[PDB]
């Protein structure tokens, strides 16, 4: 009822992915000139969702 | 291909200079399944 | 001496990386995000 929220999904990346490799790594991505040294907005964002 | 594949080959050499000049095929040993980005690699030893 | 290898990116906590140690008698093959050290060797 509440969504199963557990489940997440990777939606930020810089490469495609090749073939059988994984991305654990959560780390901020960079989606701007903004060096996003953590404390994500405007320009950084969750990798996950 | 997401595969990291090692192989291996043990030979008794003669030389304590330089790689000694022959042949000496290396057979496989392992095939692991891994899925990173390798870019850079380490040596470890042991220190007693 | 020459017992394993640290293959990787960061080899980092940020990023996974594989760890090779040839010591006791049996290979230790092992894939994580270790956070490795500056100088890595083996305790011995
Ligand atoms: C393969 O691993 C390498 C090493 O991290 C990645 O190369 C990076 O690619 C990005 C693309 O935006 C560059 O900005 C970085 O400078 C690269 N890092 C380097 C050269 O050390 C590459 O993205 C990885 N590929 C996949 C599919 O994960």
């Amino acid at each position: 009822v509440g969504g199963n929220y557990n489940y997440l999904y990777r939606l930020f990346r810089k490469s495609n992915l090749k073939p059988f490799e994984r991305d654990i790594s959560t780390e901020i991505y960079q989606a701007g000139s903004t060096p996003c040294n953590g404390v994500e907005g405007f320009n950084c964002y969750f990798p996950l969702q | 291909d997401g595969y990291f594949k090692i192989y291996s080959k043990h030979t008794p050499i003669n030389l304590v200079r330089d790689l000694p000049q022959g042949f000496s095929a290396l057979e496989p040993l392992v095939d692991l399944p891994i899925g990173i980005n390798i870019t850079r690699f380490q040596t470890l030893l042991a220190l007693h | 001496i020459i017992r394993g290898w640290i293959f990787g990116t960061t080899l980092d906590s940020k990023t996974q990386s594989l760890l090779i140690v040839n010591n006791a008698t049996n290979v230790v093959i092992k894939v994580c995000e270790f956070q490795f050290c500056n100088d890595p060797f083996l305790g011995v």
